[PDB]
């Protein structure tokens, strides 16, 4: 994900 | 009649006399920010802000908030972003955020601008809001990192972005969360926030006490084992890794 703060 | 308070998990609330169906509808409804003092007071329909005037909660008597309206004619309404419109009033600042943070040159090397605290606050303090246009993970993930400086994952369906030219405060200053720089030893976190003007977004919340004029930082939390991350971050990730043997 090329975004801040994604949940993995 | 008495009065009802409905709190969000973030500490903000809606307060007022509800109508016959338990709905926050009327002319004397307020949203109260998490400081339990700054308020947007006026006309709401089923909890949606139609005309909220800036006010200060002065006291509560028998549960009923007593407000004073602030001077000026600062008025706000529900104005959720779309995929193409960040705000109806891009230059209208958030009154809560404006008292807590400001933008200046970052103290981090070559990092451009950063977000700074205006005053000393305790842990768990909401400081800033991260509003932006709402686009898909497909669009963001399938485009180059140079376009992804300000992208923030909101949930499994939506990414919030502050695309050029709105990344400059002279063009957009309604919210400032996109101005917080990254740290692997941060003093703030991102947290879900339900905002009366912006709708469901994220905020920047302190995880410890912060001093006046301290730079606010957050861990951007890019995937290190997909590192799917911009170059500056990869460079800084290796350093961080060095620092703890
Ligand atoms: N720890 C860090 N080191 C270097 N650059 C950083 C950084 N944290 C954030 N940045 C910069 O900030 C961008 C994310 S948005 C942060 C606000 C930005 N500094 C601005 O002036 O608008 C990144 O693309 C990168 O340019």
């Amino acid at each position: 994900s090329k975004s801040k703060d994604r949940k993995y | 009649h008495g009065v009802c308070w409905i709190y969000y998990p973030d500490g903000g609330s809606l307060v007022g006399e509800v109508n016959e169906d338990g709905e926050m509808t009327g002319e004397k409804i307020a949203y109260v920010y998490p400081d339990e003092r700054t308020a947007l007071y006026g006309k709401f329909i089923d909890g949606e802000m139609i005309e909220g005037k800036l006010a200060t909660l002065m006291s509560t008597e028998e549960g009923r908030p007593h407000f004073e309206l602030m001077p000026g004619n600062s008025v706000y309404h529900f104005d959720k972003s779309t995929s193409s419109c960040i705000s109806t009033n891009a230059l209208l600042p958030d009154p809560y955020e404006s008292e807590r943070v400001y933008v200046a040159e970052s103290l981090i090397s070559s990092a451009g601008e950063g977000l700074f605290s205006k005053v000393a606050v305790g842990p768990n303090t909401v400081m800033s809001f991260y509003n932006g246009v709402r686009i898909t993970h497909q669009e963001v993930d399938s485009r180059d990192w140079a376009l992804n400086g300000n992208t923030l994952s909101l949930d499994e369906e939506t990414v919030i972005d502050v695309p050029e030219p709105y990344n400059h405060v002279s063009k957009y200053c309604a919210s400032l969360g996109h101005k917080a720089n990254h740290s692997f030893t941060p003093n703030c976190i991102f947290d879900m926030f339900v905002h009366p003007r912006f709708g469901p977004i994220k905020c920047i919340r302190t995880l410890r006490a912060v001093e006046a004029d301290e730079e606010l930082t957050v861990a951007y939390g890019y995937d290190h084992s997909p590192p799917e991350a911009p170059e500056w971050y990869q460079v800084e990730l290796k350093a961080f890794q060095a620092t703890q043997q």
